[PDB]
RNA sequence: UAAGGUGAUAUGAACCGUUAUAACCGGCGAUUUCCGAAUGGGGAAACCCAGUGUGUUUCGACACACUAUCAUUAACUGAAU
RNA sequence: AGGACCGAACCGACUAAUGUUGAAAAAUUAGCGGAUGACUUGUGGCUGGGGGUGAAAGGCCAAUCAAACCGGGAGAUAGCU
RNA sequence: GCUCGCCGGAAGACCAAGGGUUCCUGUCCAACGUUAAUCGGGGCAGGGUGAGUCGACCCCUAAGGCGAGGCCGAAAGGCGUAGUCGAUGGGAAACAGGUUAAUAUUCCUGUACUUGGUGUUACUGCGAAGGGGGGACGGAGAAGGCUAUGUUGGCCGGGCGACGGUUGUCCCGGUUUAAGCGUGUAGGCUGGUUUUCCAGGCAAAUCCGGAAAAUCAAGGCUGAGGCGUGAUGACGAGGCACUACGGUGCUGAAGCAACAAAUGCCCUGCUUCCAGGAAAAGCCUCUAAGCAUCAGGUAACAUCAAAUCGUACCCCAAACCGA
């Protein structure tokens, strides 16, 4: 494929947010604390080697930490990658294991 | 088995040698069941070896 | 009547307080003597 | 060094070990994100943006790597003359 | 047009009552003055302490001002309590 | 749940500032509520504000800041040229239904649109970090036209009345409907066009500026609303079935005219005044090299790309400034 990139590790971790479980509708989306850098395009492709499951879209954005953390008084923030992008009907969950 | 083996293994195969072996932090350690008598904890205990692999991948460097 | 205060984030900072301290030689004293001399939990900024 | 062991507040789960590469201790290493002299440029610190090279490349890309400022010397360029 | 009128918003504070361990470390209620102007207001910037700013009261410079706040000389000195 | 009373230029609704989950659901009632509390802006859980078109990034610059070299100054450091930052201002594009316990011009449906690369086709001078135009800008005042929108009638549907009269002159309700597309109107502004000549625009330029001539005029830009289309669609009072009691599926009449308005729009206008009222880019245009059968330019469509952050949750007040 042209899997030359990135498409190692441009996922990672779920979310099991509030917006789980309570975003699926006609199609179960998703999350994953994607890398900071990891687009769209990629992100669709990372979900098609692996989990096996057919992504329709992707949309993703970013959310920052920040906090003063410090031996005194400094700390900062953390940054992140959200990921919702999308699947479809006809395949669920199927043989994996849910957390 | 694990551990310090293969130690030369040029023709290295050391992907998803870590997520196969979730089993457990992915599904075992969620409740209960990661193994709970008779062979609990594994990770630390011997899993933990990821580094050996991929610091030998990571000396290996220079092929 | 006016009581003098008046809040204003923004105008609390190069010109007073928040991370400005860490432009002068006595601004960036202040931190030390500050937190280190009896560790502050601190705050300025918010 | 060794029968145990997966640091602590809590077990528990799932496990690794008993002979000699499981722990655990000491030496030399490998790795070591972002910020911070911070040094590619900027910036309300942990964020933002670029140039020039690279490999794998389904061969747009990913990240990577270098590029601050001064001083000494080296060579090359070089104004009014 | 006007040191013009009443006049809302907006800006200001002349009077009385209430409050005075308050609803409030200056306000509430009823009146009151200006309301196209030396007007009024948002955002950001500039003046630093014997220094600033001041249509001038020693007024204002973070509930502090005949010399700000913080740290230091410092256990100042106290023929006084 | 039925009465009753209070506010209604608000004691209603929306937003900014500020706040920073106070939002919704379930729960629990120690502390907090000046009492009780099964209740809450309280506790503990969850849920709740997914983007090429909204915003920030990002181009552009204001005040002002910083500032190579530079000018000063015992040191620290001050000032400032190029230049570089800096919104509170200018630059490109999406709507209407639906849906979640909580998201929403982000998700779904229906219908669109902007810009860049690549490509095909066609026609062509490009073609700049450059020149010119343009963006592009004050205060105050005076209208006209128009729309928002309201009123009355007509039309359609509905009822004839706990007490005297109202069973057609009457009472109630509705009468709505967008971008985009065609039409270039009330107005606003300004002479076109051609040719040749040049000490101007850092070089060039057909462009702009200047000069002459020559021929006509009835032009050329700008522009609110209206009218067609969008739309024999939607929505629509109201009925009919089902209800968990909140609400649901289906069906569905009329849907016009007249008058009356604005502080909104034509109006970055018109008039007038003195205190004489940002900038840069996009945009249009002119050429340089420099290019020189090329590349590029314009248009049509085909396709790819549009990254990354934010999006959850009162506001004349019990979420902001007043303990
Ligand atoms: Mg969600
Ligand atoms: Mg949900
Ligand atoms: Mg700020
Ligand atoms: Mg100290
Ligand atoms: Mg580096
Ligand atoms: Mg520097
Ligand atoms: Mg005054
Ligand atoms: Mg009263
Ligand atoms: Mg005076
Ligand atoms: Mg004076
Ligand atoms: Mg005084
Ligand atoms: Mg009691
Ligand atoms: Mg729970
Ligand atoms: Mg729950
Ligand atoms: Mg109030």
């Amino acid at each position: 494929m042209i899997r030359e990139e990135r498409l190692l590790k441009v996922l990672r971790a779920p979310h099991v947010s509030e917006k789980a479980s309570t975003a699926m509708e006609k199609s179960n989306t998703i999350v994953l604390k994607v890398a900071k850098d990891a687009t769209k395009a990629e992100i669709k492709a990372a979900v098609q080697k692996l989990f096996e499951v057919e992504v329709e879209v992707v949309n993703t954005l970013v959310v920052k930490g920040k906090v003063k953390r410090h031996g005194q008084r400094i700390g900062r923030r953390s940054d992140w990658k959200k990921a919702y992008v999308t699947l479809k009907e006809g395949q669920n969950l199927d043989f994996v294991g849910g957390a | 088995m694990k551990a310090k083996e293969l130690r030369e293994k040029s023709v290295e195969e050391l992907n998803t040698e870590l997520l196969n072996l979730l089993r457990e932090q992915f599904n075992l350690r969620m409740q209960a069941a990661s193994g709970q008598l008779q062979q609990s904890h594994l990770l630390k205990q011997v899993r933990r070896d990821v580094a050996r692999v991929k610091t030998l991948l990571n000396e290996k460097a220079g092929a | 009547m006016k009581r003098t205060f008046q809040p204003s984030v923004l105008k609390r900072n190069r010109s007073h307080g928040f991370r400005a301290r860490m432009a002068t030689k006595n601004g960036r004293q202040v931190l030390a003597r500050r937190r280190a001399k009896g560790r502050a939990r601190l705050t300025v900024s918010k």
